[PDB]
DNA sequence: CCCGGTGCCGAGGCCGCTCAATTGGTCGTAGACAGCTCTAGCACCGCTTAAACGCACGTACGCGCTGTCCCCCGCGTTTTAACCGCCAAGGGGATTACTCCCTAGTCTCCAGGCACGTGTCACATATATACATCCTG
DNA sequence: CAGGATGTATATATGTGACACGTGCCTGGAGACTAGGGAGTAATCCCCTTGGCGGTTAAAACGCGGGGGACAGCGCGTACGTGCGTTTAAGCGGTGCTAGAGCTGTCTACGACCAATTGAGCGGCCTCGGCACCGGG
C-alpha cells in the first residue's frame, strides 16, 4: 500500500553550428538528459541510465552513472532515443522512456532567431509497493546542490520571460546612468 | 560534480607514461589508468575528509592531505610548512 | 618519423623536467567530484589540491614504471592492461 | 663594543657573585646536611 | 613467577556468545590475543596522532571514532562505529 | 560493585583498556568514553573473527577453532583481509587455489 | 645569573635542541625525556640534513644551477644508495624522476 | 593576532651555508627540507618510544635514541649518525 | 661454517608447492637461498639490535616479533 | 578420501589470593561557545591560443604458428641427519639495598620569527647558430 | 653512403620574481638555581630451559629416461604513431562578494590525582574428552 512518486524531466537541447561540418556533415550539437524535477540526488536510487541511439553511431548504446544524467553528441537528423533507467534495487523493474530528439526549430521559432532548440517532457516515476531497501533509498534522497534548479522548454517562451526582466533592468540602468553622468559633468 | 575523470586525457596519460619510461602505449591503458587514479583519489580524499570532518572544519587543508597520504604510505614533502 | 623515435624523445624530455603533467583546472574538478561523494559544499585549499595532484602524479609514475617492466617481461614493448593489473595485484591494491 | 660589555659584565658580575653567595648557602646547608648524612650513616649501621 | 596478562577470559566469553558450543585451542587463543593487542596499539596510535593534529591534549570517544573510521574498510568501519557509539551511549546512561 | 564493562553492556575489560590507554603514553588525559568506545570496537572485531573462525572450523567436522581455520576466515573475509593484509597467522597455511593455467584440461 | 648558554651551542649542533626536547616531552613518545635524548636526535637529524644537502648541491652544480630545487633533491635521493632506502616510501613534489630508460626499449 | 608558525629554516640554512658557502636554497626546497626533518624526527622519536615501552621504561634516553637510530638508518649511514651522536653527547657533558 | 645449504632443493620445492607453483626452474634454488638469507640477515640484525639494548644473553621470540613488525612482516602466534 | 576404534595430552573448569579496578572527593584547566573579522575561496566574463579532438596512412610490433633441443618431472634405490628422550649448568628472572638522574618551581635572560622596507641577485623566457640526429635515397 | 630535414643543444642576455639583509618587538623559549622524588643499577641466588650425548627410521639425494615446455625463427594483420586540419576549453588576471578559519574572551564540566575498599583476573592444578593416529573399504 506504499506508493512513491518521483518527478523527473527528460529531454534534449540542441545548438546549430551555423553551417554543415565538412568532417562528418553534422549540423547540430545536442545533449540528451534526464534530471530530477525537484532538487534531489537521483544517485541515491538510480544505478545507471542507458541511452540507446540510432544505429548510425559507432556505438548506439550509451551509459551514464551519475545525475544529472546526460550525454553530449553531434548529429544532423532527428531520431527516437530509448532511455532505460535502472534502479539500485535489482528487484525493481527499470523504467523505459522514448524521447524524440528535436534539432530543428519551427517556422515561428526560426523567425524569432532563437539560439537554442529544446524539447523536454515531465514525467513521474511511480513505485507501487516497493521493497524496504528501495523505499528507504527513495525516502532518504538528499538535496542535489545548494543552488537553484529550473526548466528550459518552451525555450523561446522562457527566453522571452528572462528578457522581459533582463532588458528592462538593462535599459533602466543604462538610461539612469547616462542621465546621472551627463548631469554631473555639466555641473 | 560528474564525469570529471575524463579530465585526464590521452595526452596527459601519455606524458605520465613517458615520464615513467613507457615507450608504446595501448588503447585500454588510458581507461585502466583513469580507473586506477580514481580509486587512488577516492581513498586519499576519503582520508582527507575524515581528518577534516573530525576537526569540524569546512575547508580541506593541506595538512589533512599530508596525513591521508602518510596513512596510505605516500609520505609527501613540500606541503608540511 | 619512425614510430618510436618521437616517443623516445618525449620519454627523455619528460624524464628531465618536473612540471605537473596533469592539467590543473581539469584535475581540481575531479578532486571536487570525488570530494562531493563525501561532503557537500566542501572547500579545498590551493596547496591541498596541489599536494593531491603531486601525490597522484607520483603514484601514476611509479605504476607506469612497474608496468614498463611487467610489459618487458613478456618480450613486449607496448604496455597492455594485464600489465597494470599484475602491477596492482603484486602491490596489494586489488589482490 | 665596550658599552654593552660593561652592561653585560655588570649583569654577569651580579650573577656570578650571586651564585657564589648561593653555593655558600648550599654549603652551610651541606654542613647541616653533613650532620644529617652522619645521622643517616648511624641509621645504616642500625640497619646492618 | 611473573604475571603475563591477556584477554583470554573475555575472548572466551565472546566466543561463547557467538558460538555457544565451538571451543578454541591455546594457539588460536594466543593468536586472538595478539590480534587484539595489535588492533589496540594501532587504534590508540591513530587516536594520539589525531589528538596531536587537533592540538588536543586528550584522546576522546570522538578521536577513537575517527581513528576507527581511518582504519576499518567500509562496512566494518560503519559497524564498529555503531557498536562504539551504542556502547558509549549506554554507558553515559548509568 | 558494577564493572564498567557490564555497565556499558560490553564483555571486554573497559577498565583494563582505560588503564592501558592512560599508561601507554597515548595522551595526557583519557576521556571517560574513549576506553568504552575502544573496548566496544575491540569486542566487535573479536566477535566477528571468532564467529567466522568458529563456523570455519565447524565446517570441517571440528568443534574447536584452530589457526588453520582462523587464517581461512581472515583471508576469505574481504574486510578482515584488508585489515590484516600484511599480517601472517602462524600455522595458518594458505587458501586452496590452483591457477587455471596450471590446471590441466 | 651567568651568561646563558644554549644546549645546541653547548653540544655543537645547529638544530634546536630546546624545541626537539619540547616536542619529545609533550608528545606521545614518553612521559618524561632525558637531557641526552633530544641532543642525540637533533644531531642525527642535522647529519641527515647535511648529507642530503651536500648531495643536492652536487646535483645542482651538475645541472648548472645555484639554487637547490626539488629536482636536485629527487635526483640526489634516487642516486644515493642509502638515502634512497631511507626515503623509498616518500614522494617529493616537483622532484621528478630519473632518466632510467630500459635498455630493451632503445633503438635497434 | 599574529599566528606565527615555527620551522627549522633558520638552522637548515645555517648548516647549508656552513657545508656549502657558495650554494643557496629556494623556499620550496627549504619546505621539503623541513618536512624531511620533521618526518625523521617523528620516526626516531617513535622508535625510541617503542624501545622504552618494550623495556618497560617510562622515559626515553640517549641509549634508546641510539638503538633507534641504529635500527632506522641503513648500513653505512647508521654508523655515521651514531658516531656523530656519540661524539656530541661526549662534547656536551664535558662542559665546553 | 657456510651452512646456508640447509635450505635444500626438496624444502624449496615444498615451499613452491605451498605457494602454488607446479614446476620449478633449474636456477630457482640458488636465488631463493639468497633471498631467504637476506631476509634472515635483516630480521636477525633487528633482533640482535633489540637484544643488545635489552641486555639479555638470549634472543627472544619477543625480539623476533619486534624485528618482524619493524620490517612490516607482522606475525601472530608468539605473544605479539 | 571416508569410517570405526583407541588414546592422550592439551583444553577447560575449579580454588584461591591480590592487585588492579572501583568509589568517593578535590582543582583546575582545556574546551565549548559566542563575538568579530578579514583572508581566501567562490563566481564570472572576456581576449588569447595552446592543447585537444578527429581523421588519414602505413609501418612496425603483437600474435599466432612451427620446430628443435633440453631441462625439468616422475620413479626407483641409496646415504645422511632430523627427530625423540635424559643429564648438567648456564643463564633468565625474583629479592633486597641504595644513588645518580630527572621532576617541579621560579625568576633571569639570549634568541629567534615576523611586519616592513630596502637592495641585491637567480634563471625563466627569448634568440640564434652549432650539433647532432635522423630518414628517404 | 649520403643530405634535406628535423630536433636538441649550447651560450648569451635581461629584468622581474625571490632570496638576502637590516630595524626594532616581544613573547614564547632557554637556561640557571634550589629542593624533592624515584626508578633502575648492582649483587646475590634459586630454578627452569638450553646445549650436549647415542639410536631410528624418514627424508634428502643421486641417477635415469623420455616428454612436454622454453626459446628462437617467421609471417600475417592490424593498430598504434605521426602529421594535418578543425575545434574547444585551458590559462590569464580583473572584478565582485561573502563564508568561515582563526583569534579571542569568558565561564565551566571533566579528568588527573590521591586514598581507601573490594572482587576479576590470573597462576595453578586436575580431571576428561576432541581430535591425533591408524588400518580396512
Amino acid at each position: 500500500g506504499v506508493t512513491i512518486v518521483k518527478p523527473i524531466v527528460y529531454g534534449n537541447v540542441a545548438r546549430y553550428f551555423g553551417k554543415k561540418r565538412e568532417e562528418d556533415g553534422h549540423t547540430h550539437q545536442w545533449t540528451v538528459y534526464v534530471k530530477p524535477y525537484r532538487n534531489e540526488d537521483m544517485s541515491a536510487y538510480v544505478k545507471k541510465i542507458q541511452f540507446k541511439l540510432h544505429e548510425s553511431y559507432g556505438n548506439p548504446l550509451r551509459v551514464v552513472t551519475k545525475p544529472p544524467y546526460e550525454i553530449t553528441e553531434t548529429g544532423w537528423g532527428e531520431f527516437e532515443i530509448i532511455i532505460k533507467i535502472f534502479f539500485i534495487d535489482p528487484n525493481e523493474r527499470p523504467v523505459t522512456l522514448y524521447h524524440l530528439l528535436k534539432l530543428f526549430q519551427s517556422d515561428t521559432n526560426a523567425m524569432l532567431g532563437k539560439k537554442t532548440v529544446v524539447s523536454e517532457f515531465y514525467d513521474e516515476m511511480i513505485f507501487q509497493d516497493p521493497t524496504a531497501m528501495m523505499q528507504q533509498l527513495l525516502t532518504t534522497s538528499r538535496q542535489l546542490t545548494l543552488g537553484a534548479y529550473k526548466h528550459e522548454t518552451e525555450f523561446a517562451e522562457l527566453e522571452v520571460k528572462t528578457r522581459e526582466k533582463l532588458e528592462a533592468a538593462k535599459k533602466k540602468t543604462s538610461f539612469e546612468i547616462a542621465e546621472l553622468k551627463e548631469r554631473l559633468k555639466a555641473s | 560534480l560528474r564525469d570529471n575523470i575524463q579530465g585526464i586525457t590521452k595526452p596527459a596519460i601519455r606524458r605520465l607514461a613517458r615520464r615513467g619510461g613507457v615507450k608504446r602505449i595501448s588503447g585500454l591503458i588510458y581507461e585502466e589508468t583513469r580507473g586506477v587514479l580514481k580509486v587512488f583519489l577516492e581513498n586519499v580524499i576519503r582520508d582527507a575528509v575524515t581528518y577534516t570532518e573530525h576537526a569540524k572544519r569546512k575547508t580541506v587543508t593541506a595538512m589533512d592531505v599530508v596525513y591521508a597520504l602518510k596513512r596510505q604510505g605516500r609520505t609527501l614533502y613540500g606541503f608540511g610548512g | 618519423y619512425r614510430p618510436g623515435t618521437v616517443a623516445l624523445r618525449e620519454i627523455r624530455r619528460y624524464q628531465k623536467s618536473t612540471e605537473l603533467l596533469i592539467r590543473k583546472l581539469p584535475f581540481q574538478r575531479l578532486v571536487r567530484e570525488i570530494a562531493q561523494d563525501f561532503k557537500t559544499d566542501l572547500r579545498f585549499q590551493s596547496s591541498a589540491v596541489m599536494a593531491l595532484q603531486e601525490a597522484c602524479e607520483a603514484y601514476l609514475v611509479g605504476l607506469f614504471e612497474d608496468t614498463n617492466l611487467c610489459a618487458i617481461h613478456a618480450k613486449r614493448v607496448t604496455i597492455m592492461p594485464k600489465d597494470i593489473q599484475l602491477a596492482r595485484r603484486i602491490r596489494g591494491e586489488r589482490a | 663594543w665596550l658599552s654593552a660589555d660593561f652592561a653585560q659584565e655588570r649583569r654577569w658580575k651580579r650573577g656570578v657573585a650571586r651564585k657564589v653567595v648561593r653555593m655558600v648557602i648550599r654549603h652551610h646547608e651541606e654542613q647541616r646536611q653533613k650532620e644529617e648524612r652522619a645521622r643517616r650513616e648511624e641509621q645504616a649501621k642500625l640497619r646492618r | 613467577r611473573s604475571r603475563k596478562e591477556s584477554y583470554s577470559v573475555y575472548v572466551y566469553k565472546v566466543l561463547k556468545q557467538v558460538h555457544p558450543d565451538t571451543g578454541i585451542s591455546s594457539k588460536a587463543m594466543g593468536i586472538m590475543n595478539s590480534f587484539v593487542n595489535d588492533i589496540f596499539e594501532r587504534i590508540a596510535g591513530e587516536a594520539s596522532r589525531l589528538a596531536h593534529y587537533n592540538k588536543r591534549s586528550t584522546i576522546t570517544s570522538r578521536e577513537i571514532q575517527t581513528a576507527v573510521r581511518l582504519l576499518l574498510p567500509g562496512e566494518l568501519a560503519k559497524h564498529a562505529v555503531s557498536e562504539g557509539t551504542k556502547a558509549v551511549t549506554k554507558y553515559t546512561s548509568s | 560493585a558494577k564493572s564498567r564493562s557490564s555497565r556499558a553492556g560490553l564483555q571486554f575489560p573497559v577498565g583494563r583498556v582505560h588503564r592501558l590507554l592512560r599508561k601507554g603514553n597515548y595522551a595526557e588525559r583519557v576521556g571517560a568514553g574513549a576506553p568504552v568506545y575502544l573496548a566496544a570496537v575491540l569486542e566487535y572485531l573479536t566477535a566477528e573473527i571468532l564467529e567466522l573462525a568458529g563456523n570455519a572450523a565447524r565446517d570441517n567436522k571440528k568443534t574447536r577453532i584452530i589457526p588453520r581455520h582462523l587464517q581461512l576466515a581472515i583471508r576469505n573475509d574481504e574486510e578482515l583481509n584488508k585489515l590484516l593484509g600484511r599480517v601472517t597467522i602462524a600455522q595458518g597455511g594458505v587458501l586452496p587455489n590452483i591457477q587455471a593455467v596450471l590446471l590441466p584440461k
